[PDB]
């Protein structure tokens, strides 16, 4: 049977095992997120989806927390807003100032969610981290100083494409995503890491520098390279 | 503080997939013993023990050794690389015959650990991330090693030398380079963690079996 | 009522300091391996009741009722194996008690593992020992071999019909792998990154099976509680802080040592009695870290009269932690000591969470600037706020434990930070 | 530059409902093709599935 | 009786002491449980 | 502060400052800027077309 939870006081009937993020989606609220993809497994490491429950003293990860009976989810509370601001502060603290030279440009989730859920000023008075750029073939361009270590490409590669050639090497602030060796990530489903990477760490190499998202017009057609008809 | 060791691999003549590495038959017996400590269908749990065994045999971990471990355990080489780069007890670079590791965290820093480090550096004439020209000693700093009450202390190839003074550590280095193996443990007249002034507890002989046992139990 | 002055007849961990034989003959000369068959025949519910009455709390950090934990484990089986994981990755900066227990009381550890496994219905116990403790791990393996040969563990353990295995798994260097879910991930041959709860380890643990992670000291004191009472154990200590404790007194103290004492012994009495007092006398004391690096510091004012106890130290804006008492006398650079602690946490952060990863590196940089005064008085509140942003927003408690020392330093030694900033500004103002 | 002779090239209208859009198109006399809205289907997400004892959902890395 | 350190057996261990002890212990162990498959990739 | 004829500047090295980010094209009220870019022979993000219609520009 369905259990009853509350999002901002509004009743939702959700199946057991539904997460806080999915319940908020059911009432129409999209919780901010970086590491969560609904086609991939649940990581819960970017900590961007933290929300407040009515009586809980601690924020929970909305993407990985199943709802319990009679929970009130405060999606726009002071605790949730401050949690989002802190997480965005850390991300932008180590991110590089590469927006004008970044193909992610006007279609970046770091930019959009920084304009929506983050602070408008920076307190970071230190030096930034610079990361060596890897090479994984002629299709995907890697500029890994922009990586936010969300591990979507690792989960996608492994689970979806059946290729376990991506991972995280090292630990701490110096943790890096790559192959650890000069190996090309060649697969029939390799551009989807370009799609799912929220930032400009993984970008299309044929499309590099040619256009900006606001310029383009979008035509909805189908694919003719095979008989799937994508 | 930057570690100074990169987490990417570049093929070199001394370190490449064609580098000869394979376990000895005794080490294969040890691998077989290790693997059957875990449930069937979970053979990948032996990555850390088998990789440590490979490093124990070969002194360090070449990429060929990592690939051999991955092949034996049928686990992706990227998973083996992840483990090897994550854990700091693995040497992905050739190391000296004696790996001196001076603990420099606060409990050991409050006692004169900098004196120990400076004495080692002057005795060997190397910096704190370098190897001696004869490839005999390597010197690094490490975090807490679990002998805080016996501070300052160093670890030289899984032996703890504790309650050190500059003279004591110089004598230890001299014994190591001469050929003898110094006895591990405190150098300050203590045997273990007991207070130096005198035993403040456990002075009387222990009570026998069933001393204060319950009624029924 | 007063606490302390524990008697050697009532100290649980005899053969501490290694003055006796640690082998099976010596361990059995003391009370170890005595009526273990009777305890196992009493069975799970009796052992859980004894632990609950004894009121034992977790000895490896967060103090949580062990009776309640093992009760969580005591649910009916569902077709999966059951495991007790004994944590011996003593990475906390100030703690050596687990090392002493493994090195000198391995049969006490093994018997505790057997008792806890019987209580929790576990087929196996994996003892996860840190990789630097090589000699300790070897002694543990020798003791386990003796137990297997004597029939105390294995098939029909202690002649009770209960099969129980004890394995020893050596980790590598990872203070984070000291953490329970990181311990589980390390055992499974993974990187050693903490998981999110739920699922709790009692539901999905190592290999996806029900496991209970317990500290070496907890499992080692378990069989003594079972064989003895637990009304006795509850008699030692305060009302909800019962039993004995191993304290590691270290730092700027005359005779640094590991001792066993009652759970509510005052800190000043412990230092003055078992360690010879502060180096320059009690007047020379500056600060004390009472539970290892994770717990905040307290000034001499608090240390004048405070009980080395869970609730007592929580009421002092601190924690008991692992009861690792680091002493700093007046001739020390408190800012530099806390900076070294933050650098420790930066090096040992596993890097999974953005809060801990980025913010702990950031706090390391800010503290490094603080120690030389190359800062402004308005960055103290900024550092407080970023530490508050790290705490409570991380997957595991290393992020919380990297913020508490910073908060304690800011809370009790802000004038020192401001004076250092002023001196640096004066040095630069000259030219 | 890019030239055009089509007045209605940049003309995009926003409607709250398919029925409103269809009524507008019908009264203005244009031909129209309607596409039914595609919504993502509900999905069962479980963090604990990453650590299955016997199922393939167990992930090799985090 | 309380004046001599009796933990002197560890000034003889070599690199393979732990793994050799593990090899020796293999006969006393119990059969391991099986998850029904050879690997999560099977 | 006077706004007269337009110009594209260079770094002291002689390298063009424009990185083809199209922010000017986006913000231009009069739609007087046309920009097209591609990777240069050395991989730089540089423009191949940069037009301004001075009869459309509102200065
Ligand atoms: C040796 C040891 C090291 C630990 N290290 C950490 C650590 O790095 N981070 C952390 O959050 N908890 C750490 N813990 C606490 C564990 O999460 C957990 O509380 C403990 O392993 C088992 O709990 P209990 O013994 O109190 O029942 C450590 C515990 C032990 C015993
Ligand atoms: S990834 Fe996004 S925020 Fe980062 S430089 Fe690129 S556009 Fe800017
Ligand atoms: S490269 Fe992109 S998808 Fe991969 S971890 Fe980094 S930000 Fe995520
Ligand atoms: S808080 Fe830090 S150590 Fe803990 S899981 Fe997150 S990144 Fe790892
Ligand atoms: S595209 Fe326009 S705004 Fe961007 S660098 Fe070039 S001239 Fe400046
Ligand atoms: S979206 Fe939940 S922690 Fe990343
Ligand atoms: S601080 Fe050095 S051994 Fe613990
Ligand atoms: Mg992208």
């Amino acid at each position: 049977n369905l259990i009853e939870v509350f999002v901002d006081g509004q009743s939702v009937m959700v199946e057991p095992g539904t997460t806080v993020l999915q319940a908020c989606e059911k009432v129409g609220m999209q919780i901010p997120r970086f590491c969560y993809h609904e086609r991939l497994s649940v990581a819960g490491n970017c900590r961007m989806c933290l929300v407040e429950i009515e009586k809980a003293p601690k924020v929970v990860a909305a993407c990985a927390m199943p709802v319990m009976k009679g929970w009130n989810i405060l999606t726009n509370s002071e605790k949730s807003k401050k949690a989002r601001e802190g997480v965005m502060e850390f991300l932008l603290a180590n991110h590089p100032l590469d927006c004008p030279i970044c193909d992610q440009g006007g279609e970046c989730d770091l930019q959009d969610q920084s304009m929506m859920f983050g602070s408008d000023r920076s307190r970071f008075l230190e030096g930034k981290r610079a990361v060596e750029d890897k090479n994984i073939g002629p299709l995907v361009k890697t500029i890994m100083t922009r990586c936010i270590q969300c591990t979507r490409c690792i989960r996608f590669a492994s689970e979806i494409a059946g290729v376990d050639d991506l991972g995280t090497t090292g630990r701490g602030n110096d943790m890096q995503v790559g192959t650890y060796i000069e190996k090309m990530f060649m697969s029939e489903l390799s551009g989807n890491i370009i799609d799912i990477c929220p930032v400009g760490a993984l970008t299309s190499k044929p499309y590099a520098f040619t256009a900006r998202p606001w310029e383009t017009r979008k035509t909805e057609s189908i694919d003719v390279m095979d008989a799937v008809g994508s | 503080g930057a570690g100074g060791a990169l987490f990417v691999h570049r093929d070199t003549p001394e370190n490449n997939p064609d580098t000869p590495f394979d376990f000895t038959p005794e080490n294969y017996k040890r691998i077989e013993a290790i693997v059957k400590n875990y449930p069937e269908g979970h053979k990948a749990a032996a990555v850390l023990p088998v990789l440590d065994l490979a490093q124990r045999q070969n002194g360090w971990l070449p990429i060929s050794a990592m690939n051999k471990v991955a092949e034996i355990l049928q686990v992706p080489p990227m998973r083996v690389y992840e483990v090897a780069t994550f854990y700091t007890m693995y040497n992905r670079k050739p190391v000296g015959k004696y790996h001196i590791q001076v603990c420099t965290t606060t409990p050991c820093m409050l006692r004169n650990s900098d004196s120990i480090l400076e004495a080692i550096q002057k005795k060997l004439g190397i910096k704190v991330g370098e190897t001696t020209p004869d490839k005999l000693f390597t010197l690094i700093e490490v975090e807490c090693l679990g002998a805080c009450v016996n501070a300052p202390m160093v670890q030289i190839n899984d032996n703890y030398y504790e309650d050190l003074t500059p003279k004591d550590i110089e004598e230890i280095i001299d014994e190591l380079k001469a050929g003898k193996i110094p006895k591990p443990g405190p150098r300050s007249g203590r045997f273990s963690c007991e207070p130096a002034g005198g035993l403040t507890s456990l002075t009387e002989p222990p009570k026998g079996p069933g001393f204060g046992v319950q009624a029924g139990l | 009522t007063s606490f302390g002055s524990l008697k050697d007849e009532d100290r649980i961990f005899t053969n501490l300091y290694g003055r006796h034989d640690w082998r099976l003959k010596g361990a059995q000369s003391r009370g170890d391996w005595y009526k273990t068959k009777e305890i196992l025949l009493k069975g799970p519910d009796w052992i859980l009741g004894e632990v609950k009455t004894s009121g034992l709390r977790g000895r490896g950090g967060a103090g949580f009722p062990t009776g309640l934990k093992w009760s969580f484990m005591n649910k009916p089986s569902d077709g999966r194996p059951k495991y007790l994981v004994v944590n011996a990755d003593e990475g906390e900066p100030g703690t050596c008690k687990d090392r002493e227990i493994i090195r000198h009381d391995p049969h006490k550890l093994v018997e505790g593992c057997l008792v806890g496994g019987r209580a929790m219905g576990a087929r196996a116990a994996y003892i996860y020992i840190r990789g630097e403790f090589y000699n300790e791990a070897s002694n543990l393996q020798v003791a386990i071999r003796e137990a297997y040969e004597a029939g105390l563990i294995g098939k029909n353990a202690c002649g009770s019909g209960y099969d129980f295995d004890v394995f020893v798994v050596r980790g590598a260097g990872a203070y984070i792998c000291g953490e329970e879910t990181a311990l589980i991930e390390s055992i499974e041959g993974k990187q050693g990154k903490p998981r999110l709860k739920p699922p709790f380890p009692a539901d999905v643990g190592v290999f996806g099976c029900p496991t209970t992670v317990a500290n070496v000291e907890t499992v080692a004191v378990s069989p003594t509680i079972c064989r003895r009472g637990g009304a006795w154990f509850a008699s030692f200590g305060r009302e909800r802080n019962s039993g004995t404790k191993l304290f590691n007194i270290s730092g700027h103290v005359n005779h640094p040592c590991t001792v066993e004492e009652e759970m509510s012994v005052p800190l000043k009495e412990l230092i003055e009695k078992h360690a010879g007092g502060v180096i320059g006398g009690w007047d020379n004391l500056l600060a004390v870290i009472p539970g290892g690096s994770s717990t905040p510091l307290i000034p001499k004012s608090v240390c004048e009269t405070v009980l080395m106890d869970f609730d007592a130290l929580v009421q002092a804006q601190t924690g008991l932690g692992t009861a690792a008492v680091i002493v700093m006398d007046r001739s020390t650079d408190i800012v530099k000591a806390i900076a070294r602690l933050i650098e420790f946490y930066k090096h040992e952060s596993c890097g999974q969470c953005t809060p801990c990863r980025e913010g702990v590196d950031w706090m390391n940089k800010v503290m490094a600037r603080f120690v030389k005064g190359d800062a402004r008085p308005a960055e103290i509140d900024s550092l407080w706020e970023i530490s508050k942003q790290i705490e409570g927003h991380t997957i595991c408690a290393l992020g919380d434990g990297a913020a508490w020392p910073v908060q304690g330093l800011i809370r009790h030694f802000r004038p020192e930070l401001e004076e250092r900033m002023q001196q640096f500004a004066l040095q630069h103002q000259a030219r | 530059w890019s030239s055009t002779a089509d007045p209605l090239s940049n003309l995009v209208l926003t409607f709250s409902t398919k029925e409103d859009a269809v009524a507008f198109a019908e009264k203005n006399g244009w031909s129209f093709d309607v596409e039914e809205r595609k919504v993502p289907k509900p999905k069962s997400k479980s963090y604990g599935a990453n650590f299955s004892w016997n199922k393939r959902t167990r992930v090799s890395t985090k | 009786d309380n004046s001599t350190y009796r933990n002197l057996q560890h000034h003889e261990y070599s690199t393979y002491t732990f793994l050799d002890l593990n090899v020796e212990l293999s006969k006393f162990r119990m059969p391991q449980p099986s998850s029904g498959r050879q690997s999560p990739r099977h | 502060r006077f706004r007269g004829e337009h110009a594209l500047r260079r770094y002291p090295s002689g390298e063009e400052r424009c990185i083809a980010c199209k922010l000017c094209e986006a913000v231009c009220p009069a739609q007087a800027i046309t920009i097209e870019a591609e990777p240069r022979a050395d991989g730089s993000r540089r423009t191949t077309r940069y037009d301004i219609d001075m009869t459309k520009c509102i200065y």
